[PDB]
């Protein structure tokens, strides 16, 4: 039973399941990417990092690592007791195939699944789940490992051997697409621009904290705030004198507020296209 | 460094204007050229923006779209095709240049970020009208 093969795999802060097949637990290669490496990963040098301790296996010690296409196969010290006579097959779009939906290493159903002409599986049951396999019963073939969360609930993934269905990376961006959302650091880079223009209008006498302003920009659907984001606009702060959270409280207050029929710099939108590179770098001659 | 605007003029709401500013006695190197405009008492402020390294271009909110900054290192102008004119569009309108600038993108609007400037040309896009319906 697929079930007793089901484990949980755990590298850094990423955890996704396994499947636990005699001493060999196959997994997702991505588990070694954090959000970060996910943009587009060097899998050759992450693996490099990681060692046969930094994994974890929860059903154990592995002894070995050994990455096949988009498939890490982990050999592990115990050997699995239950694993089913398996075979690894590639299906083809079109034909059925049983999914067993898998969060945190411990199942939840099992789902008839078809991919799609174009390869993906529609469904919401693999949504914040990965690594979940694909299976046909008589011998267990299996067919199919959930490898990628697309964001209206499609799904990419590979077979058994580590090669996609269809022509999917197991690359990604940490924001979804249609997200949409605005960048702090720029909208905050553009208002030090319009201190040193002269527009003084929208300085309040407030200030804030990461935690209350990152509270307002999740709600506006703006990037939260980090002191590395603190950081970058260090140069405008000196120029102005004006403290990055000091601008974060003026900034607050046009977010909840609005503009209330006044620009800055001639726009009636917060704007986010200039980077703090773009406007240190014209602050300079100023 | 010299900078001399061509092309204003007098038009009725809906119409079209084009400006062109001649940039002289530059570096040719990478720069920012805007488009400023000023209406009586109020303000100057820039509009339209053109860095001459990647060509990347900036507008204001009221005018995007309907305005189009272009550039011609070649004859060494910067144009500014003003579409689908409105009244509040009248005002002089003033090209710009910066300094000598590399490595960057994108164009602040600010008149602070501009050092060169030409006389300014007037736009006036009127109303009146003497029919009935």
């Amino acid at each position: 039973k697929v079930e007793g093969c089901m484990v949980q795999v755990t590298c850094g802060t990423t955890t996704l399941n396994g499947l636990w097949l005699d001493d060999v637990v196959y997994c997702p290669r991505h588990v070694i990417c954090t959000s970060e490496d996910m943009l587009n990963p060097n899998y050759e040098d992450l693996l490099i990092r990681k060692s046969n301790h930094n994994f974890l296996v929860q059903a154990l010690r592995v002894i070995g690592h050994s990455m096949q296409n988009c498939v890490l196969k982990l050999k592990v010290d115990t050997a699995n007791p239950k694993t089913p006579k398996y075979k690894f097959v590639r299906i083809q779009p079109g034909q059925t195939f049983s999914v067993l939906a898998c969060y945190n290493g411990s199942p939840s159903g099992v789902y008839q699944c078809a991919m799609r002409p174009n390869f993906t599986i529609k469904g919401s049951f693999l949504n914040g789940s990965c690594g979940s396999v694909g299976f046909n019963i008589d011998c267990v073939s299996f067919c199919y490992m959930h490898h990628m969360e697309l964001p209206t609930g499609v799904h990419a993934g590979t077979d058994l051997e580590g090669n996609f269905y269809g022509p999917f990376v197991d690359r990604q961006t940490a924001q979804a697409a249609g997200t949409d959302t605005t960048i702090t650091v720029n909208v905050l880079a553009w208002l030090y621009a319009a201190v040193i223009n002269g527009d003084r209008w929208f300085l309040n006498r407030f200030t804030t904290t990461l935690n209350d302003f990152n509270l307002v920009a999740m709600k506006y659907n703006y990037e939260p705030l980090t002191q590395d984001h603190v950081d970058i606009l260090g140069p405008l702060s000196a120029q102005t004198g004006i403290a990055v959270l000091d601008m974060c409280a003026s900034l607050k207050e046009l977010l909840q507020n609005g503009m209330n029929g006044r620009t800055i710099l001639g726009s009636a939108l917060l704007e986010d296209e200039f980077t703090p590179f773009d406007v240190v770098r014209q602050c300079s001659g100023v | 460094v010299q900078l001399q605007e061509s092309g204003g003029g007098s038009v009725q709401a809906g119409g079209s204007l084009r400006l062109s500013c001649a940039v002289s006695g530059y570096t040719y190197s990478s720069k920012c050229l805007g488009w400023f405009r000023q209406a009586p008492g109020k303000e100057r402020e820039g509009i339209a923006t053109i860095y001459t390294g990647g060509g990347s271009t900036y507008y204001v909110d009221s005018v995007k779209g309907r305005f189009t900054i272009s550039q011609d290192n070649a004859k060494n102008t910067v144009a500014l095709q003003m579409n689908s004119l409105k009244p509040e569009d009248t005002a002089m309108y003033y090209c710009a240049a910066s300094g000598a600038i590399a490595g960057i993108r994108l164009c602040l609007p600010g008149h602070t970020f501009y050092t060169y400037w030409g006389q300014g040309t007037q736009v006036t896009v009127s109303s009146h009208h003497h029919h009935h319906h």
